[PDB]
RNA sequence: AGAGGGCGUGAAACCGUUAAGAGGUAAACGGGUGGGGUCCGCGCAGUCCGCCCGGUUCAACCCGGCGGCGGGUCCGGCCGUGUCGGCGGGUCCCCCGACCGGCGACCGGCCGCCGCCGGGCGCAUUUCCACCGCGGCGGUGCGCCGCGACCGGCUCCGGGAC
RNA sequence: GACGUCGGCUACCCACCCGACCCGUCUUGAAACACGGACCAAGGAGUCUAACACGUGCGCGAGUCGGGGGCUCGCACGAAA
RNA sequence: GGGAGCCCGCCCCCGGAGCCCCGCGGACGCUACGCCGCGACGAGUAGGAGGGCCGCUGCGGUGAGCCUUGAAGCCUAGGGC
């Protein structure tokens, strides 16, 4: 019994599989962060068969769904109850996401004051 | 006002069903002329060449005005006179279609590109279905398909060209507007052909499908298109 | 603004953006203006001829109060004065033709540039051109030199 | 695979000013909304020219702008410039005129209100003439600057008439070799 | 004018809010909570604010009158409607449809009125 | 040379009496918010002690 | 880092005014005032003259 | 002291131990699935609702008060731009009279409209809460699915006729 | 179909099929029997001044300028304005 | 305006003609640095340019910002963009 979405398209990803970087499995000093490869003799620059793939423009997802959560809403950082009452008219569309550092004394008023605005929110039973 | 104005949009509206019905009878009455014209054309190739044979004499058929070109290798490694006859031809990507007039300066041309292209006389039913399937015209430089008259009639109006069917028969029998015609269609991208090739890098005398192939080149549109 | 800067963009490019085949060394074609005759001569000839070789008179002692003489056309002449004094004249059935002073605006010779309108005006000079002594003879004026 | 050679398929035409003041980005709306909706091509001109940066615009002088309204035919029509418009002190009959400019010179202005003429900025020339009838557009010399004159065919070169960049003109400085027929050769 | 401050405001307002590409604007009297010209309550010389009641039940009309501007302490009026959930509405479409006054806000206000109507009421199970 | 409003003199008490100005025409002066960041940072440099 | 970096810049006096009268003039029109986070919700007038 | 005298926070390389999985082409990697766990979101059916329609008081309509919007005879007074006038005190100030732009630069009456409050208006109107209608509309179904009709792009098949 | 059954594209482990030689660099040519390289953490390399040239933004405009000095403050904010 | 036609008169206004166009007022679309509609194209070392609501640090404004009912930092087989 949550709230609904205005319209819930079926979201349609191209890939989903984290880009990594070149060689990042055999060192720890390389992190999963993506580097584009600039060598000379570089396999995965020149794009070789089997090897890992470089992130291009062509996998960008759909702008109707873009930033889309599961759900079907989009997320909003929410600081404050006063920044709260921004998605008064974004509540069919848009959800509240507390913010981490926020306390829980005022995160119980978030929530309700939510509730009260038929808001969705993605962490609401969080800290408690 | 306001019942005098009403009127006088239901006048203009009317006018404009009726110049359109009109417009519509006068496609009808050119389709029907051009088939008139087409059946009389067919029987007197054959009725010369019958009055020819009764006697001691051949009757030669005249060279065809217009002939049909496809390109059939890419555009890796291409000579610079070949690319620029090819790009002059408006046969840039492989498996494009465009229809030439033949004189001796595009059969010279033709000749030049000849291991790049395969050519041939096409025939009535191949620019039918050329025009009416994969027929695309050029409006403001962009590619619009011709899914309405309206397009060829704003495009070509100052030709005599209003409909599809009026577009074929400039095309087919070439006439005084078969260059704008022509420049106005689109080249065909054309699909692989089903069935496959014979060879590619051959003439078409040789076994292969590069050259003239004349009248086989209505075979390979029907496999094409 | 370093944020604005090339640099920034070229972080994680292996040559920074000065060539791989040739290595962007410290002096390659030599310091400052090395080699104004040999290999650098094609340079300097098609951009700074002339840059090679004495010419003229040499002057030890020169001063330029001694040849600071600023000069003034007659295309801008009545700005030097204001413009009440114009309005006060080719009129009052006189003949007034007020006096100039280039060398109290800080002019010394007057020169013959641009039309002079008619209208007589006395012009005191250390020195005048013909032209533009020409161009106030044929308005009205009359020449007048100063020391 | 396809040959079309992308070298020059992106124009590097203006869209926007690059200046970020606002009545001039102002004028850019108004004058953007007048050449897609007018069938004028003034407004298109006006547009383009707004575009342009201070270089492409260069003040235009009093004088010029006399002597371009004298031309018989251009009687009673409003002046647009869409540079500024400076005084000229070599000048002393100006008659009354009607000048559209972004900006005028404090002399030029009072120069031209003293002599009986209109001053109209480019809000007040659109309510007058939407279209631009009656307008006589006006530009200042694009090649006045300097800058030019250094630019063309290199020094030391034949039928060569260009400004050498020079530290300071005077005696020791050029007219040597490559300058003087006694001294090498000359172009 | 409201084009000149509109200019200034687009981007250096303190109430805009960017944070994950959404664009508000939390000054007063601003219909849907968006960072856009035509809802925008500080520039426009007429602007409607629909606002919950202090009390709890009720919304709040306010108008800006466009009498004296440069006088922020009487240019707004405002107005308590507390009624059964259907003349506020009709009361609010009779202000801004009848008077004419920015037409562009009416159903902007009908919703904001809708919408702080539904949450002044209990909430759930 | 636009419509300059009159301004009203506040009291120490709020309670504007009779005393009224015609407003100056620095407040009609061009808004130029480039021109107010422009000055602004290249000002706010000069009181700056070298490191 | 060294000690003769140019700290310091040269803005022109004509310039520096005209920023001076647009802040001055944007003083007005309580929308700026209200968007630069100033409250003046109850100042009975922004041309605020005092005796 | 999960802060114990080189003791705040205590990461990575590396090591010991517990839990799970696996192991004859060194290890490791990309694409596609499958299996097992970690918890996450459901539910003791989740058939999500949001509008219109059928089966306790007031809008409708008047009275008084208050506030707001728009308008013209510019009605009357201020305000205010361009010109004419008193020369009345090159640039800067006042008066009446006239025309024009009457410009969101302000007020006093008038009209029309709207909103609020207080009085009438007691019940075929009014607004709430709940249900039986899946009746009309909109986005949706908790998971697994199946079927039908239309279109577009293809690979084919069976016919007849020139 | 609903108290041991659902959904989790992504991330934990395992298995299968296909592909798949280690990075950087000099080089026409690197996986190379070419060179540096056990691993991890921290630091690490196009800066500043001056002189120019071009382009862009702003102000004034046949003019433009603040260098230096002086007048206001006891420097919080100021060695600012 | 005059003369008339296959006995005279109306042939009217949207505070309402009701709509596939309504020139009387006009978005759900108007962060006009925004939104919307058509076509064509997408390889890349050295190299150039553009956009970063990518990231680090400090300063001037701004969030009636967060915070001992728990900040930065660190770890994570959790949910994500």
């Amino acid at each position: 019994a949550a709230l609904r979405p205005l319209v819930k398209p079926k979201i349609v990803k191209k890939r989903t599989k984290k880009f990594i970087r070149h060689q990042s499995d055999r060192y720890v000093k390389i992190k999963r962060n993506w580097r584009k490869p600039r060598g000379i003799d570089n396999r995965v620059r020149r794009r070789f068969k089997g090897q890992i793939l470089m992130p291009n423009i062509g996998y960008g997802s759909n702008k109707k769904t873009k930033h889309m959560l599961p759900s079907g809403f989009r997320k909003f950082l929410v600081h404050n109850v006063k920044e709260l009452e921004v998605l008064l008219m974004c509540n069919k569309s848009y959800c509240a996401e507390i913010a981490h550092n926020v306390s829980s004394k005022n995160r119980k008023a978030i929530v309700e004051r939510a509730a009260q605005l038929a808001i969705r929110v993605t962490n609401p039973n969080a800290r408690l | 006002n306001f019942a005098e104005l009403k009127i006088k949009r239901l006048r203009k509206k009317f006018a404009q069903k009726m110049l359109r019905k009109a417009r519509r009878k006068l496609i009808y009455e050119k389709a029907k002329h051009y088939h008139k014209e087409y059946r009389q054309m067919y029987r007197t190739e054959i009725r010369m060449a019958r009055m020819a044979r009764k006697a001691g004499n051949f009757y030669v058929p005249a060279e065809p005005k217009l002939a049909f070109v496809i390109r059939i290798r890419g555009i890796n490694g291409v000579s610079p006179k070949v690319r620029k006859v090819l790009q002059l031809l408006r046969l840039r990507q492989i498996f494009n279609g465009t229809f030439v007039k033949l004189n001796k300066a595009s059969i010279n041309m033709l000749r030049i590109v000849e291991p790049y292209i395969a050519w041939g006389y096409p025939n009535l039913k191949s620019v039918n279905e050329l025009i009416y399937k994969r027929g695309y015209g050029k409006i403001n430089k962009k590619r619009i398909a011709l899914t309405d008259n309206a397009l060829i009639a704003r495009s070509l109006g100052k030709y005599g060209i209003i409909c599809m069917e009026d577009l074929i028969h400039e095309i087919y029998t070439v006439g005084k507007r078969f260059k704008e015609a022509n420049n106005f269609l689109w080249p065909f991208k054309l699909s692989s052909p089903r069935g496959g090739m014979k060879k590619k890098t051959t003439h078409f005398v040789e076994g292969e499908d590069a050259g003239n192939r004349e009248d086989q080149i209505n075979r390979l549109i029907r496999r094409m298109n | 603004p370093s944020r604005l800067r090339k640099t920034r963009k070229l972080r994680g490019h292996v040559s920074h953006g000065h060539g791989r085949i040739g290595k962007h060394r410290k002096h390659p074609g030599g310091r400052g203006n090395a080699g104004g005759m040999h290999h650098h001569r094609i340079n300097f000839d098609k951009y700074h001829p002339g840059y090679f070789g004495k010419v003229g008179m040499r002057h030890y002692h020169l001063k330029r109060n001694q040849s600071f003489c600023p000069t003034v056309n007659l295309d801008k002449l009545w700005t030097l004065v204001s413009e009440q004094t114009r309005v006060n004249a080719a009129k009052n059935k006189t003949g007034a033709a007020p006096i100039i002073d280039v060398v109290r605006s800080g002019y010394y010779k007057v020169l013959g540039k641009g039309k002079l309108p008619k209208q007589p005006v006395i012009v005191k000079a250390k020195f005048f051109s013909r032209r533009a002594e020409e161009k106030i003879k044929g308005v009205g004026g009359a020449c007048v030199l100063v020391a | 695979g396809v040959d079309i050679r992308h070298n020059k398929d992106r124009k590097v035409r203006r869209k926007e000013p690059k200046s970020q003041d606002i009545y001039l980005r102002l004028l850019v709306k108004l004058y953007r909304f007048l050449a897609r909706r007018t069938n004028s091509t003034f407004n298109q001109v006006v547009l383009k020219r707004l575009f342009m940066s201070r270089t492409n615009r260069p003040p235009l002088s009093l004088s010029r702008m006399i002597r371009k309204m004298k031309l018989p035919g251009r009687e009673g029509k409003t002046a647009v410039v869409v540079g500024t418009i400076t005084d000229d002190v070599r000048v002393q009959e100006v008659p009354k005129l009607k000048v559209c400019a972004l900006r005028v010179s404090s002399r030029a202005r009072s120069r031209i209100l003293k002599a009986g003429g209109k001053i109209l900025t480019f809000d007040q020339l659109a309510l007058d003439s939407p279209k631009g009838c009656g307008t006589v557009l006006l530009s200042g010399p694009r090649k006045g600057r300097e800058v030019y004159r250094h630019f063309g065919k290199a020094p030391g070169t034949p039928h060569s008439h260009t400004k050498p960049y020079v530290r300071s003109k005077g005696r020791k400085f050029e007219r040597a070799r490559g300058r003087r027929a006694s001294r090498g050769y000359k172009n | 004018s409201a084009h000149l401050q509109w200019m200034v405001v687009r981007n250096c307002s303190s109430f805009l809010i960017k944070r994950n590409k959404q664009t508000y604007s939390t000054e007063p009297n601003n219909l849907k909570a968006r960072n856009s010209f035509r809802y925008n309550g500080l520039i426009h010389r007429k602007t409607v604010g629909v606002e919950p009641a202090a009390d709890g039940k009720g919304v709040v009309v306010v108008m800006k009158r466009r009498s004296g501007q440069r006088k922020p302490a009487t240019s707004y009026v405002r107005t308590t409607i507390n009624k059964n959930a259907r003349a506020t509405l009709s009361s609010i479409r009779h202000m801004i449809r009848k008077n004419k006054y920015h037409p562009d806000l009416r159903m902007a206000a009908i919703r904001r009125a809708s919408a702080i109507l539904r949450s002044q009421k209990p909430v759930m199970v | 040379a636009c419509a300059r409003p009159l301004i009203s003199v506040y009291s120490e008490k709020g309670e504007s009496s009779g005393k009224n100005v015609t407003l100056p025409a620095v407040f009609k002066a061009p808004i130029r918010p480039d021109i107010v960041n422009f000055v602004h940072t290249n000002l706010r440099k000069n009181n700056r002690q070298p490191y | 880092t060294k000690t003769w970096r140019r700290w310091h810049r040269r803005v022109n006096t004509t310039q520096k005014r005209y920023a001076i009268c647009s802040a001055l003039a944007a003083s007005a029109l309580p929308a700026l005032v209200m968007s630069k986070g100033h409250r003046i919700e109850e100042v009975p007038e922004l041309p605020l003259v005092v005796e």
